This record gives C-alpha cells, structure tokens and sequence, in this order.
C-alpha cells in the first residue's frame, strides 16, 4: 500500500542503492537471500512498499538498477545484499557513455531508454497503489544526469498524477572528479526544475565535512558517505512505511514545503551523528538533537543557511518521543533564528514522527528545508557555466553528438530565472 | 433507546477513537475482546449472547493509522467492514480530500453508517472527530458532513475540533485549510467543539505535572469531556441533559454555535491526597483563564452561556451556591442580553480511569461547554496567517491544480470574515 518503485544510475546511485538495502533490510530483518528473518510485525506490515512478495515467503525490491555500463552492477551482484534483486532489473548498457550529458541523454540513453521502461512499466501497473516515483542519481555524471533526467521526465508524461522525488548529488567545486560537471548539472536542472516536484540536492563536498569534525573518522569511504544519505531518506519514507505519531508520507511533506512548483530544491540532514566514544557523553533528547539539525554544519549540502532565509522545513523523527519538547522547541528555533526564517510564512516546520526507531540508536530525525542558501549552490554553478561558456569549450562533444547549442542558454535562463526567484522572495 | 454513534476522520479522530472507546469500553466493563462478562445501548450495538461492538466508522484513507487497529488488542472487538480505509491519504489537503480521493470511498461509509442508523431505534447524533490540519479532517469531513445534512437534517451533529494553535502549527498548510473548513461546519453542524493542541499542554504540564505529554495523554483527556457530555444519556443522573437541549442552551442564534470546552479537575495522585476538591473549587477552577482546553483571554470576551455538566458525588446546592460565585466576580462577566448563562448538569456517575493514566480518581468532576467572544482572538490570529500567505498566492497552485478555483478562497475568508463580526455584533 502506497507502494513506490526504486531506481538508480551511475556509480552513485548503484553505490547509494547498495547501502539504501543495507539499512532498509535491517529495517525489515530481511537477509541478503531476501528471507525475512526479523522478529517485529510492525516491520513487516508494510513490507509491500518496497517488495513484491516472491515465492516462498521471499521478498525483492523494485530496485531498478539501471547503468550503461555493467562495472557497477558486476560489483552489486558480489555486494552484500546483492543477490536479493532481480536479474531482470540489472539493465546494461554496452558503454558507460562517460560524462557527457547529451551521449548519455539523446542517443545512447534512446538506445536503453525502452529497455527500462517496460519494466517499469511492467511494476508499476504491477503495484496495487503507487506512491510516486524515486530515483538517486548525480548532476555531475553523464549517466546519472543524461538518461537518469530522460528517465524521469518520460515517466511524468506517462504518470504525471503521480508526485515523486529524487536525490540528486549535486557537483562541488573543491570536490571536482569532473571537469564539465557544470554543462551535466546545468543541463539536468534545466529539466528537474519541472520533471520533478521535489529535489533533494545533496553535495559530495559537505559529507566530507560532516564526517571530519561530527564522526571524526579517519577513513571516510564513499560507503561511509553513503551511509549518511541511507539512512537519510530512509527517514523521509518512514513515515508511511511504519505506524507513526504523526505521519508525513511523500506527498505530505511535498506539499506543504513546496509554495510554488519551481521551488522545491531541499537540502536533508540527520541529527544523531557522534563519533562512537563520545555518543555516551551526550544525552541525545529532542531538544538537543532539534538544535544539531538546524545548524549549517549538520546539514548536508554546499549552502549556508545562515545567509539565506528558509521558506520551509520539515523534521521526520523515528523515536517514541512526547510531541511538547517537540514543538516548544521548533517555536523556540524560530524564535531564536527568527531572523533566518522568512516572515510570510508562519510555522515553517512542518514535524513527522514514528513510533519505533532505528536499529541500535533510541531517537534519530531528519531535516529537509527548502531554503534560499541553495541560490550559492545554483549562483555558483552559473559562474562555473558561464566562464566555460563563454569560451566554447567542451561543446563538440555535446554539438557533434546532438544538442544544438541554443540548448545551453535556455537552461542557464532558467536557472538565472530559479535563483531570481529565491531572492524575489528573499 | 437513545443511540448516539460516533465517526472518527483522520488519525487526530482515530487515535482519539483509541482513547474514547478505551474509556467507554472501561466505563461498561466491557472487555478488549468486547464481550461483556442500558447504557452501552447509546455506544455500543448488543450482538450474540454478550458481545457488544461500537458504533462507530474509523473512516481514515492513510492505510498506516487503521492497521493500528486492524494490528492492534481491539482487532476482535471492532466490527471489521466499518475501520474504512482507503489506500491514499488526502496529504494536508482540503482539494484532494473534498472531492478527489472522496469520491472513491463514501460508498463504503456511508452505507455502513446507515446500517447502523436504521439499526438504532432512535439516534441523537453523531460524533464527529475531524481536525482542521488538512487532511480527512478537513476535506473528507466537509464532503461528509454534507451528505450528511441531505440524509439526516434534523439530527444534531457534533463535531470536535482539534483547531491548530497559534502559536504553534504542526504543519504549513493550516491556515488555509481551517479557514476552508469553516464553511461546512458553520452551515450544517449545529455546534462546533474547539480544542487547541497547545492549551491541552499547559494543562497537563502545570497541573498534572508531566513535562512529556503525549498524544496518548491529550486524547486521553478529550475523551473525558466527550464522556462528559454524553454521561447524561449513557447513564442516569438526578439533573440529566440532553444533547438537543445542550446545544439549544449554547446557540441563541444560528451560525454562534463555536464554544469551547473546559474539564477542571486535573491533578495527579499524590496531588489528590493533599487537595480536597470542592464543587466550588472545581468549578472555580473551569474559569480560570488558562485552565480551559483554547488559547484565548476569557477576560476579555464575554461569556454567552455554559452547560457545567457536574458528575459524581455531587449535590446541586453548591452548584447553585458555586454559580452565585461566579455571577459576583468582576473577572467574569455576561453579555447584558443573557440575565443567564448557567445551565446545570449532574449524574451520579463518576469519570472512570484508564488503568496506568496520567489523570486521576476523583469522586466528582465537572466539564463545561461555555460559549463566548474569547474565541474570536483565536481565530483573529489565524485568519492573519491566511491572508498574510494568499497575499503571497502561496501553496494555492497545489489546491487549483487539483481542481478547486482561487476565488473559493476568498470566500472561504469571507465567510470566517463576517462571522467574526457576529461576536462583535453580539458583544455589544
Ligand atoms: N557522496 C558520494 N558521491 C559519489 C559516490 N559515488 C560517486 N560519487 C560522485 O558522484 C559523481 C557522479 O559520477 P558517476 O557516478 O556518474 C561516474 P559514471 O561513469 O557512472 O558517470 P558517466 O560519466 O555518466 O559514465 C562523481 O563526481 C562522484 O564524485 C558515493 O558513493 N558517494
Ligand atoms: N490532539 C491531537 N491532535 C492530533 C493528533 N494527531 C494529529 N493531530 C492534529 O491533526 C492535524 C493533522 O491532521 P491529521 O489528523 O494528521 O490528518 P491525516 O489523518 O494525516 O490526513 P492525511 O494528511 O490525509 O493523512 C495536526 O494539526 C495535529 O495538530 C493526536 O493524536 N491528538
Ligand atoms: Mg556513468
Ligand atoms: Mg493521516
């Protein structure tokens, strides 16, 4: 019920999806064969949000795990919690179309682009009711970004009632793996923008800069990172995907935080983050955890949000809590930071709750806000776009292949026009 | 031989119905099974040789909140077909409640409904449960209360409304959908119940004494002075008072039917021990200006008249001692055309405990309904987030793309605009 399909691309998503499992079949006690082993009902309930229910009391996901080319999906299959998938739903490609936005959009993504939607379509129509839809993809790749923004904009077209959402790892410019990572993003946003309700633009650069100063390892893998978005949009699906409290499915929350449709580009965050001796130092209760995610450091994206105003946020807990510590603490945040949130709209937050937690932790919550910091993120990418577009450079990769050249004002005009907003209201 | 029934919307209304139907259930001695080992005649329909169920729909169509029920220790009790439950919640909307996703799930409610109302002999009303966030409590009770007024306009329709604080809003949306709400329940309920999540927390914050309050403890208490009103038919009283001569008490006119509630005795058990409650204490203590369940100044609005539904061990010449009391205080006043504003209830039932409750056993307790101007502020500050926010066409495209228009807006405000003059009007 409320059942929601699950995709992914490149090597972030595939990577993303590896550990989105990792926690979730913790979640539901279910083994890396698909058994369920959990002891708890509650869990199990809701099992059919995220599984078709296979033979002998077995369970799959959707998990449509898409790439153009099988090095990632080699890797999964050997993954831990990799054998429970479908085969089926490990769509290849012949090349992994590089970082090029148009070879993996127009093209070679056209080559594949069939291929992924009937199965789609085929579990879909499949499910007894859809939610939405919700993919993990980056702005930066050619992959994530080319067929992963075609995928979903084909996908609105053929189910345009349905809300959905997408968290997006946006590029950075002090971690760059990729050169023309902003003609891939500018690309893609210029779609995101309308192909998708809800945006959830994570940045590669601040989930190193949790871990450094909040866990304090010395060893952040990709994994660890991913660890951290894992489990943080496991806590935006929580909600319908347990008994709660307070219940905020997808659409509750997009709802309410979205004012006008091109805003709705969040930034998440995940309160309890402590490195394993001083977790015991610290008492984790509502009103401390509620002061750790409203911070700029908790926060994962390359924003600020002290500078920018938030127009609005939401606060998913996943603890067995009283709702008046709760409250009287978000009243009092925007008393404290009533500057650094906007006047218009009263009462921002808009609080979600569940009764049972996460495995091992008692409280945890997660913080989604749609604020103007993000005009950095987006007025960066623009001075990133325009000094390499100014000198047409890069582009015969994009002209050759397809994408006409007027192609590439049309998006940064619209980006231009996204931040015009933000500060219009800021 | 008097039948009066109770639908729940949203999970405001459900886990409240976990809270009421855990007091009545308490109240007749009927088990969690819902075999006993009259009054539940009122409540609860007689079946078999002693198994007794509600009567009552947990109409909800976020599945999650009903399976608590359909997963939880009253599973045998309720009878299966009426926990209504749809597949997609209405999502803070008045637009995807009111018409949308409504449409898919009357036709199982309503005929349900029905089969309980042919069922009774006689029925007062229903007991409606709805809260203004924006959900079912908002669109799919409008739709519903409607229906409702075509099929059954002579019978009383009771509601209660958790109206969202203002300082404090659980969510974003509402001030729009409380101004929305407004229409239905002006023009087809015939009193309309106010109840603030932020007043419930003073209560049991300073008086009870519990700085962890949860909904399991609010509901908790909202069952009490719903169980006040309805005492009068569910049980004998030397003073009874029915629920058509309730309202008629409270609305000397037609759209003035907004009171709040009030439930005095609030106290924990080591705090019984030290406090003798009088009838003229508790009753003392409904006025006071916070001890009330709304956020507002009943010092400067005037009261227009109050139903203090004693119960317990309770006789009637304090209570006509305690009235005097009041009448003499220069802090509570009455408008010049009420001489009075006093109608009385007793009944020898005391309100029964939940086992492990945070409330306490008393030997009398007192709710009262009173309606007064003191509302009017409440709903003054959020009708200011309203406008403020539509000024700005903010979260309205998410309402019109679902097929209602943005004039209805205005007139949802217009219709909240003039009813405030109307306390205005009166006060004078
Ligand atoms: N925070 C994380 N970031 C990641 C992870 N994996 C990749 N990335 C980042 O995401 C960006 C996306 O690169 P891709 O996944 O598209 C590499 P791929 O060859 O599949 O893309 P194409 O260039 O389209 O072929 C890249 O700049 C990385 O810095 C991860 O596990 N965690
Ligand atoms: N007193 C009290 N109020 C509640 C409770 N749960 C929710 N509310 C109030 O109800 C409002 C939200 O409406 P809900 O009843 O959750 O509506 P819903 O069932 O979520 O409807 P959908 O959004 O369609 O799922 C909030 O403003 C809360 O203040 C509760 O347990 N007790
Ligand atoms: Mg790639
Ligand atoms: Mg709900």
């Amino acid at each position: 019920m409320r059942e929601i399909v699950h995709i992914q691309a490149g090597q972030c998503g595939n990577q993303i999806g590896a550990k989105f499992w990792e926690v979730i079949s913790d979640e539901h006690g279910i083994d890396p064969s698909g058994n369920y082993v959990g002891d708890s009902d509650l869990q199990l309930e809701r099992i059919s949000v995220y599984y078709n229910e296979a033979s002998s009391h077995k369970y799959v996901p959707r998990a449509i795990l898409v790439d153009l080319e099988p090095g990632t999906m080699d890797s999964v299959r050997s993954g831990a919690f990799g054998h429970l998938f479908r085969p089926d739903n490990f769509i290849f490609g012949q090349s992994g179309a590089g970082n090029n936005w148009a070879k993996g959009h127009y093209t070679e993504g056209a080559e594949l682009v069939d291929s992924v939607l009937d199965v789609v379509r085929k579990e879909c129509e499949n499910c007894d009711c859809l939610q939405g839809f919700q993919l993990t993809h980056s702005l930066g790749g050619g992959t994530g970004s080319g067929m992963g923004t075609l995928l979903i904009s084909k996908v609105r077209e053929e189910y345009p009632d349905r809300i959905m959402n997408t968290f997006s790892v946006v590029p950075s410019p002090k971690v760059s793996d990729t050169v023309v990572e902003p003609y891939n993003a500018t690309l893609s946003i210029h779609q995101l923008v309308e192909n998708t309700d809800e945006t959830y633009c994570i940045d590669n650069e601040a989930l190193y800069d949790i871990c450094f100063r909040t866990l304090k390892l010395a060893t952040p893998t990709y994994g660890d990172l991913n660890h951290l978005v894992s489990a943080t949009m496991s806590g935006v699906t929580t909600s319908l995907r347990f008994p709660g409290q307070l219940n905020a499915d997808l659409r509750k929350l997009a709802v309410n935080m979205v004012p006008f449709p091109r805003l709705h580009f969040f930034m998440p965050g995940f309160a309890p983050l402590t490195a394993r001796g001083s977790q015991q130092y610290r008492a984790l209760t509502v009103p401390e955890l509620t002061q750790q995610m409203f911070d700029a450091k908790n926060m994962m994206a390359a924003c600020d949000p002290r500078h920018g105003r938030y127009l609005t946020v939401a606060t998913v807990f996943r603890g067995r809590m009283s709702m008046k510590e709760v409250d009287e603490q978000m009243l009092a945040i925007q008393s404290k930071n009533s500057s650094y949130f906007v006047e218009w709209i009263p009462n921002n937050v808009k609080v979600a709750v569940c009764d049972i937690p996460p495995r091992g932790l008692k409280m945890s919550s997660t913080f989604i806000g749609n604020s103007t910091a993000i005009q950095e993120l987006f007025k960066r990418i623009s001075e990133q776009f325009t000094a390499m577009f100014r000198r047409k450079a890069f582009l015969h990769w994009y002209t050759g292949e397809g994408m006409d050249e007027m192609e590439f004002t049309e998006a940064e005009s619209n980006m231009n026009d996204l931040v015009s907003e933000y500060q219009q209201y800021q | 031989m008097r039948e009066c029934i109770s639908i729940h919307v949203g999970q405001a209304g459900v886990q409240i119905g976990n809270a009421c139907w855990e007091l009545y259930c308490l109240e007749h001695g009927i088990q969690p099974d819902g075999q006993m080992p009259d009054s539940f005649n009122t409540f609860f329909s007689e079946t078999g040789a002693g198994k007794h169920v509600p009567r009552a729909v947990f109409v909800d169509l976020e599945p999650t909140v009903i399976d608590e029920v359909r997963t939880g220790t009253y599973r045998q009790l309720f009878h299966p077909e009426q926990l209504i439950t749809g597949k997609e919640d209405a999502a803070n909307n008045y637009a995807r409640g009111h018409y949308t996703i409504g449409k898919e799930i009357i036709d199982l409610v309503l005929d349900r409904i029905r089969k309980l109302a042919d069922q009774c002999t006689g029925l007062q009303g229903f007991l409606v449960f709805h809260s203004f966030g924006g959900g079912t409590g908002s669109g799919f009770t409008s739709l519903l209360m409607e229906r409702l007024s075509v099929d059954y306009g002579k019978k009383s329709k009771l509601e209660f409304s958790i109206y969202p604080a203002p300082q404090v809003s659980t969510a974003v949306v509402e001030p729009y959908n409380s101004i929305l709400t407004t229409h239905t329940t002006l023009e087809h309920s015939d009193c309309a119940f106010m109840v603030d999540n932020e007043a419930i927390y003073d209560i049991c914050r300073r008086n009870l004494d519990i700085e962890r309050p949860t909904y399991t403890n609010l509901n908790r208490l909202i069952s009490q002075i719903v169980s006040s009103i309805t005492a009068s038919l569910r049980f004998d009283g030397a003073l009874n008072v029915d629920l058509t001569e309730f309202q008629t008490n409270l609305v000397p006119y037609p759209r003035i039917h907004f009171p709040l509630a009030t439930y005095a005795p609030v106290i924990s058990a080591e705090k019984a021990y030290h406090e003798q409650l009088s009838v003229a204490e508790i009753t003392n203590a409904c006025f006071e200006p916070a001890n009330q369940m709304v956020k507002c100044d009943p010092r400067h609005g005037k009261y227009m008249a109050c139903c203090l539904l004693y119960r317990g061990d309770v006789v009637p010449k304090d209570v006509n001692a305690a009235i005097a009391t009041i009448k003499t205080k220069r802090s509570i006043q009455f408008v010049d055309w009420c001489p009075t504003g006093f109608k009385v209830g007793i009944n020898y039932q005391p309100p029964t405990v939940v086992p492990g409750g945070d409330l306490a056993k008393v030997q009398r307790a007192v709710c009262m309904l009173s309606n007064t101007t003191a509302i009017a502020e409440a709903w003054a500050r959020l009708d200011h987030k309203f406008d403020l926010m539509y000024a700005k066409r903010a979260f309205v495209h998410w309402y019109v793309g679902e097929g209602m228009e943005e004039g209805e807006f205005s007139e949802a405000r217009e219709d909240m605009a003039a009813l405030e003059k109307d306390y205005e009007e009166v006060g004078v």
